[PDB]
């Protein structure tokens, strides 16, 4: 700032503008952000009558181009990063030149070494780049902090400033500047605070500590803490597997100053944060689309056999229960959730029962869902060691003495849960699923909080016989083992059978032998964007045959194998809007609700 | 064995055994520093 | 114990092991062979 | 060094937005004569205490200038900033202009308004001395009196602050119209740099403290002046002034000793909240984080927990970081420091008729048939079954509260219950009542329900005492309690319930607890027999898990059970398609009434204290004995259930009062027991079908 | 001047009597022990170890006697049996 | 591995059969145990070393102890009309060792 910039300063600049120039890249991505506010400003300004400052930097881009320029910033970053954002902060004002603050910067890809876990982020290489992976563990309420002061002289109606500087806004160690909160004037005046006028930012502190997977298993754990400047605030949350980058400073003078040992405070000032997925993560896997990944999903959505592939495709691994895998593919869809006005929520989330023979793939099948559903949990039900999936215990030691935390189903907000064992799972769970299935609220009453939280999830169960194996000649409520409401709150329960035969029985074995000897990851693509922008209404030529069907089982099956309720009426619209959501239909149609009949026709008899 | 320590050969070598409990976390203790005077524009350097 | 054989009851065919406590919610691989040892006592037929 | 507090300049002026102020406060007749002047006229009357400052009048004040060519020097976008500086500078204005007292000074009136007369007093004589003084020592009123006033020392306008000032802001209607200030904004959403602004926000109330004094400023007494001390207290704590500052004592070698005055030191009414966020304006997976509200002066009790409000006010720092080393500098906590307060679910308590409200109650009577108008209009997103969601409507009028006046209270109140089977919707009608009982609360079977139905005691984060928490039946009073699952509680539940639903309180007798508690609460329970189904071989002491005599604390009891059927069927499949369809209800030739309209009729119904006739009260005697003869002498085998009682008598009496009260009817009629034992008995005969 | 310094990582180890030969009648004894350097992440809780070391004296901010120094070994190297379990 | 109060210090206490791990290790009342302080002496009995595997440190302790145990019989009437793995709650594996 006041001194004069020396050359091995200037040229760190000049070098790194031809580096823009070369990738034009970031050039017109800058641009694209100042694009983005003026028409918001216009939207404000001329209707009525932002993005964060970041980029992200590929550091492939950066080996090929400027080798020495590559290891300052992974060797030197304080020598490197504060002239590249120096260039970057005139590079906006070249683009720009409208009339009329700080631009930054962020990176991707490989590190080498310099990509390491915190068991082996150690007091070597401190000041170079650091990227860590693991569990984001605690949060800090997200404190504001000053930068700007300012102040009223009222006996001249003048205005003073006053700016502060310290440890976490500048790389290098500037020099202290204690400055003192004004509250008189030099002349000797009284003063008052424009609070408004002055300028604040977030500060937070997120403490991340070894991914449990690689961590080589029955050692502590060993974390290390990050602070975020006013961007990335918002995007962690505890318990999520996030990726951080930044500088491993170690600042302060413990010991050597003031009088006595423990050594330097050690941190990481955080300039990218990502979460990331693994199994059993509360972030969905999220991938994105290109405007060719679309076109394949607008070639298939109007061919009349996609359903049928798709249900197969899903599990090679297993052979037949095509009948039953639709279902789960219909649960990856869901209904449209549909929140009424003046008036409570009522249930999309279709959950699910399997049962049969224990020789059968209940607990395999569920490993293709929490391996592919966008999001999921996966629970043993029985093993819920604290109040459950759902709610948790509530102490603190910290300043603000409370603190909550949630269960896997608060977690798993809107994906999948994984709940197999089902029938080990205690009445102490099961009860409080009898509150969440058809409300998807939840409700604790502890000694001081009284309040509610939102579960609107989805369910798989797997159950055993209780008899050790089952067969249809033996009556067919009784080997279920449930409360018959929660054989009501589960919408379609699925009986599979292997009293044993021969002739299907033949074909296995070179199905097995095949499989030790369309495809998954366009699956994803294909349901999040049939997820997010279709919401089919019902269509006439469909509301009839769901009072058909409903009407007839209640004069059939009430003299038959199973109960038939109201809430089976909804199950037959959620079913129909997940095949119309299949065929990416704008609306509802007749074919649906035809085969929203055929899958309780199997389901049931 | 600890149970023979004395104050007898304090700062001589010593080899005895036993079970580790526990490992703390890595600390980080200086080995060069620089150092400036906030006042005199001044700069030195201490080694360890 | 009825909380212990549910987990190796399926980390004996998925050979991975899923937790759903609050906390922390891991999958972690078990990637474990068995041999067993077990007695034939109670093999008399009753059910109670 | 001015390179040191660099000068800065900046469009605001408010050397010339006080002549704005100067001219609101008397120049507005939108809305006795210029009201604000009147107001103070009721502040120099001594009638108020709080001065209420809306922008809905700022705005059209401007538009009375704009219109005729005179600048605004907008106030409205000046005030939702920096608001601290306005309210402690628009209320100068007010001493500098207000009228001057006409009911004179008198006994029967609050003590600190002689207090305050006193030094306003004393003030104007010190002047009307040292101007005689100063114009007898041998030698023009401007030139005088700015004399005077320097050399006089005097006390402030702030200490001699009659009253409490504070602001509302404009709602959208006034901003929409003439074409921002106030979004309700989520405490996520708020994102910090909001520091200074004026902000609404809303949410759950979960926890206040107990309203105390916290002092502004410290009065203090020096003999050997004769001179009061004052010391402004700003932050949360103060250092005794213990040295005495006196213009006497300064110039002087004795430094004589003061003493602290415990009420002339000013002090305001300080209560603090949590609000915690409103769940469904959560993101996805993420959990309701809360925020502090501190509040003074006459605000103070319009905060009670268990409620929903829109707050307004101004969003502002507060010094403190954590603990030293845990801590990257200048940090700061934050508080809103509230302003005025609306609720959406509101106090039965203040429920006075003015110009606006009672066309409302009219025009829901005008067109007749208003209890059954009432009963389809409550939960009408679910079908039919109209008997139920009727006697709910009783449930919230409830009846009526009888003293004995000899020392003996009993019920006013009404407990059911929704026993059935699966698949004809409960939870949905109990959360559909939750909504429109303020004061409302829903619960589940198990968990925290020992102490959630209980008092806990809590150390009270914000100052040094103990209090009782209340659960659900605490935090819930004069309103109703819902219970769900209701069988899958335990002994240790019931036994608070059963207790709750004979008489208005609880007892507690174990550790640091032993109070007797105020319950005041409906029980309205939903519950589900032993095979979720019904079993018709079982009758239904057995069907029933629960004890008859819990169960005769219901005074209704409900066996809303389904039985399959051609015809019945159908009607609900249209209804759930249709209302599946889009939101809208059935074209039916009637409208579901708007629920915040109902509860407003309810508000009057409630103040009603209905009599009953000897007619009647000779015809309620026969049926009881009538009805208790054959429930004992015949209904003991098969299908019959439990006995006919005197709580049953007493049920039909306060289900009789409840609907003369919904008749607005200050009698009870012979017409309204024969209504009330119809849906004693028809809770039942569905049983038959 | 943080950015143009160098340093090194340490660590604090418990070594306590095994349990297999202690008297009946009380606890064991501990040493609090430090290592520098590539000696860290050498050792894993739980492991059987012989250390050679500089049994050395240092002041603890007690709260012990009326005058009175704590002990501790400085590790200058370590070998173990040859992994434990 | 547990608690110590001064300076809040964590050591292990080993069992008795870690004490013993030469000699002998003397139990009265045998049958009035727990699951824990079942497992424990079974495990000692069945292959002589004792796991640890809690506070983050794992280790197997030589348990090389011998045992003197002292029971009673269930009401303590011997009822010699009954073979001894049915006059004691004991089943014969644990009584076999
Ligand atoms: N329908 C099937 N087709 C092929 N393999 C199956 C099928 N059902 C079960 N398996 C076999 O069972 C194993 C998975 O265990 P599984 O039987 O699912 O356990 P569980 O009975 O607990 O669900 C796999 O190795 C798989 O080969
Ligand atoms: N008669 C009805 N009219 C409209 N909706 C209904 C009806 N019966 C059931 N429903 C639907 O079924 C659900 C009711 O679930 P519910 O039966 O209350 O659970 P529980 O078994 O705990 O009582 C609601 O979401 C509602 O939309
Ligand atoms: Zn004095």
């Amino acid at each position: 700032t006041f001194f004069a910039p020396d050359a091995v300063f200037g040229d760190r600049v000049r070098r790194f503008q031809e580096f823009l120039d070369t990738f034009t890249s970031y050039r017109d991505s800058v641009r694209s952000i100042q694009v983005y506010n003026s028409n918001n400003a216009a939207n404000y300004n001329d209707d009525q009558d932002i993005l964060p400052h970041r980029i992200i930097i590929s550091l492939d881009d950066l080996r090929e181009f400027d080798r020495s320029f590559w290891s300052g910033i992974l060797v030197e970053p304080a020598y490197f990063i504060p002239p590249a954002e120096k260039a970057l902060t005139d590079l906006a004002d070249s683009m720009d030149d409208v009339p009329h603050h700080p631009w930054k910067l962020s990176f991707k890809g490989s590190f080498g070494a310099h990509a390491l876990s915190p068991r082996t982020l150690t007091a070597q290489h401190l000041n170079k780049l650091v990227s860590v992976e693991g569990i984001v563990t605690k949060t800090s309420l997200v404190r504001p902090k000053l930068i700007r002061s300012v102040h009223y002289a009222a006996k001249t109606g003048r205005f003073h400033y006053r700016d502060y500087t310290d440890a976490t806004t500048t790389l290098t160690t500037r020099i202290p500047t204690p400055a003192i909160y004004p509250t008189e004037d030099t002349e000797g005046n009284k003063l008052t605070t424009e609070y408004g006028y002055s300028t604040f930012i977030d500060h937070q502190r997120i403490t991340v500590q070894e991914m449990p997977e690689m961590a080589p298993a029955g050692q502590l754990p060993r974390s290390i803490d990050v602070i975020l400047d006013d961007d990335l605030v918002d995007k962690t949350k505890p318990g999520d597997r996030v990726n951080v980058v930044g500088v491993f400073k170690s600042l302060g003078a413990g010991g050597m100053n003031q009088s006595n040992l423990i050594g330097f405070k050690t941190l990481i000032l955080g300039n990218t944060v990502y979460p990331l997925h693994a199994r059993s993560t509360g972030v969905a896997a999220r991938q994105m689309l290109t405007d060719f990944d679309i076109r394949n999903i607008n070639k298939l959505s109007k061919k009349k056999d996609i359903f049928d592939i798709l249900s197969q495709s899903l599990a090679p691994s297993i052979y037949g229960h095509d009948h039953i895998k639709k279902a789960i593919l219909l649960m990856l869809m869901g209904g449209v959730e549909k929140n009424l006005e003046n008036g409570s929520h009522l249930r999309g989330d279709i959950n699910i029962l399997m049962v049969g023979d224990p020789s059968t793939a209940k607990s395999q099948l569920l490993r293709f869902v929490l391996n592919t559903a966008s999001l999921a949990i996966a629970t043993t039900g029985r093993g819920s060691s604290g109040v459950g999936l759902t709610a948790a215990v509530t102490t603190d030691r910290e300043t603000g003495e409370r603190r909550l935390e949630a269960g896997a189903m608060v977690l798993a907000d809107r994906g999948v849960v994984c709940i197999d064992e089902f029938d080990k799972m205690t009445d102490v769970d099961r009860v409080a699923i009898h509150e969440v299935m058809e409300q998807q609220t939840v409700t604790i009453a502890k000694a001081g909080i009284h309040t509610t939280l939102n579960a609107r999830c989805s369910v798989i169960a797997a159950a055993n016989p209780v008899f050790g194996q089952y067969d249809v000649n033996r009556d067919p409520h009784q080997n279920i083992a449930l409360p018959d409401s929660l054989l009501s709150r589960f919408d379609l329960l699925f009986v599979v059978t292997d009293d044993i035969n021969e002739i299907r029985d033949r074909s296995i074995s070179e199905h097995v032998l095949r499989t030790h000897r369309v495809t998954i990851p366009f699956l994803r693509k294909y349901v999040q964007y049939a997820k997010e922008r279709v919401i089919p209404q019902l269509t006439q030529e469909a509301i009839n045959v769901i009072v058909k069907n409903y009407t007839d089982l209640r004069n059939d099956d009430n003299t038959k194998k199973s109960p038939i309720t109201a809430r089976t009426l909804e199950t037959l619209i959620r079913l129909a809007t997940a095949h119309a959501k299949v065929r990416l239909s704008k609306t509802v149609n007749k074919v649906d609700a035809k085969v929203a009949a055929n899958l309780l026709r199997f389901a049931l008899l | 064995p600890l149970r023979d320590l004395d104050s007898e050969h304090v700062s001589k070598i010593v080899r005895l055994s036993g079970i580790i409990i526990s490992t703390s976390v890595l600390s980080s203790r200086a080995t060069y520093l620089s150092i400036m005077c906030r006042n005199c524009r001044h700069t030195t350097s201490i080694t360890i | 114990r009825d909380e212990d054989r549910v987990a190796i009851h399926e980390a004996m065919e998925q050979q991975t092991i899923s937790i759903a406590k609050a906390g922390i919610t891991t999958v972690l691989n078990s990637r474990t062979s068995v041999l067993a040892a077990a007695n034939p006592i109670y093999g008399r037929y009753d059910d109670l | 060094m001015s390179a040191a507090l660099p000068s800065i300049q900046l469009p605001v002026d408010y050397n010339n937005l006080f002549n704005e102020i100067t001219d609101f406060l008397v120049t507005f007749k939108q809305d006795k004569g210029p009201k604000y002047m009147a107001m103070l006229q009721k502040v120099a009357n001594r009638e108020l205490n709080s001065v209420i400052i809306d922008l809905d009048d700022i705005l059209q004040y401007q538009n009375e200038k704009f219109l005729q060519g005179t600048q605004a020097d907008d106030l409205v976008s000046a005030i939702q900033q920096n608001a601290n500086h306005f309210t402690e500078l628009f209320c100068r204005a007010i001493d500098n202009n207000m009228p001057l007292p006409t009911k004179e000074i008198d006994y029967k009136d609050d003590v600190l308004d002689v207090i305050l007369n006193q030094r306003r007093l004393r003030n104007e004589r010190m002047l009307s001395d040292r101007t005689n003084e100063i114009r007898s020592e041998n030698l023009m009123n401007d030139a005088l009196r700015e004399v005077v006033e320097d050399e006089t020392e005097l006390f402030p306008p702030n200490l001699t602050r009659r009253y409490f000032l504070y602001f509302k802001p404009l709602s959208q209607n006034c901003a929409r119209r003439y074409r921002i200030s106030s979004k309700p904004l989520s405490v996520r959403q708020i994102k910090g740099d909001f520091l200074g602004q004026l902000i609404t926000v809303r949410g759950i109330i979960t926890r206040v403290s107990d309203v105390k004094p916290a002092v502004e400023v410290i009065a203090y007494t020096c003999d050997q002046c004769g001179y009061e001390v004052f010391q402004e207290v700003n932050s949360r704590t103060f250092t005794p002034l213990s040295e005495c500052t006196s213009e006497e004592c300064s110039q002087n070698q004795t430094k004589g000793q003061l003493f602290m005055s415990t009420r002339a030191s000013k002090f305001s009414a300080f209560q603090e909240c949590k609000i915690q966020e409103l769940s469904q304006q959560v993101p996805v997976g993420h959990i309701p984080r809360s925020l502090n509200i501190h509040v003074n002066g006459t605000l103070v009790r319009s905060l009670s927990p268990g409620d929903i409000v829109d707050v307004t006010g101004i969003f502002l720092p507060a010094p403190y970081t954590g603990f030293k080393a845990l801590k990257a500098g200048l940090l700061t906590e934050t508080y809103l420091e509230a302003q005025f307060v609306r609720q959406h679910k509101k106090k039965f308590a203040s429920f006075s008729l003015t110009s606006d409200v009672e066309e409302r109650v009219m025009e829901l009577i005008t067109s007749g048939d208003v209890y059954n108008r009432l009963a389809k209009s409550i939960a009408p997103e679910i079908y039919g079954n109209l008997d139920v969601k009727k006697a709910l409507l009783l449930l919230l009028v409830g009846g009526v509260d009888k003293r004995v006046g000899d020392g003996m209270k009993i019920r006013g109140d009404i407990n059911v219950c929704l026993m059935g089977d699966p698949g004809v919707a409960k939870s949905q009608l109990l959360k559909a009542i939750c909504k429109i009982s303020p004061r409302g609360v829903y619960t589940t079977g198990k968990g925290s329900s020992g102490v959630g139905l209980t008092a806990a005691v809590m150390k009270d984060p914000v100052t040094d005492e103990m209090i009782l928490e209340g659960g659900a039946l605490v935090l819930a009073d004069n309103g109703i309690c819902c219970i769900d699952e209701f069988d899958k509680m335990d002994e240790s539940d019931r036994t608070a319930i059963h207790e709750v639903m004979e008489q208005q309180t609880i007892s507690i007798s174990k550790a640091g607890i032993n109070t007797t508690l105020n319950a005041r609460t409906s029980i309205l329970a939903a519950a589900n027999p032993l095979y979720g189904r019904y079993n018709p071989r079982l009758s239904p002491l057995d069907n029933i898990n629960l004890p008859a005599a819990l169960l005769s604390r219901f005074d209704i009891l409900f066996l809303m059970l389904d039985i399959p059927s051609r015809d019945d069927d159908e009607k609900l499949a249209e209804h759930v398609t249709y209302v599946h369809m889009h939101n809208k209800q059935p074209d039916l030739d009637f409208t579901p009434v708007e629920p915040s309209k109902m509860r407003e009729y309810i508000a009057y119904a409630k103040t009603k204290r209905p009599v009953m006739s000897e007619a009647v009260n000779d015809y309620v005697v026969q049926a009881y004995i009538r009805l208790r003869q054959d429930s004992k002498r015949e209904m003991d085998s098969k299908f019959s259930f439990g006995q006919a009682t005197p709580r049953t008598l007493l049920g039909i009496i306060r289900l009789s009062q409840a609907l003369a009260k919904l008749r607005l009817a200050d009698m009870v009629d012979i017409d309204d027991v024969e209504e009330a034992l119809r849906l004693v008995r028809v809770s039942k005969e569905s049983l038959y079908q | 001047i943080h950015e143009s310094s160098k340093f090194i990582d340490q660590q604090f180890l418990k070594l306590q009597e095994i349990p297999e030969l202690v008297p009946v009648g009380e606890m064991p004894r501990n040493l609090t022990m430090t290592c520098d350097r590539y000696l860290t992440n050498k050792v894993i809780p739980g492991t059987r170890v012989t250390i050679v070391g500089i049994y050395s004296i240092y002041n603890s901010k007690n709260g012990s006697g009326v005058a009175i120094r704590t002990p501790y070994i400085k590790i200058l190297g370590i070998q173990s049996d040859v992994e434990t379990s | 591995v547990r608690k110590d109060p001064i300076t809040k210090e964590w050591t292990l206490e080993g069992g008795a059969l870690v004490l013993a791990d030469k000699g002998v290790c003397l139990i009265d009342e045998f049958d009035k145990m727990n699951d824990q302080d079942r497992t424990s002496i079974h495990e000692a009995m069945e292959q002589q070393s004792i796991s640890i595997s809690k506070a983050g440190i794992v280790t197997t302790l030589q348990a090389r102890c011998s045992i003197i145990a002292a029971a009673n019989p269930n009401g303590g009437r011997y009822n010699s009309t009954l073979p001894l793995a049915q006059n004691v709650s004991l089943t014969e594996p644990i009584l076999s060792r």
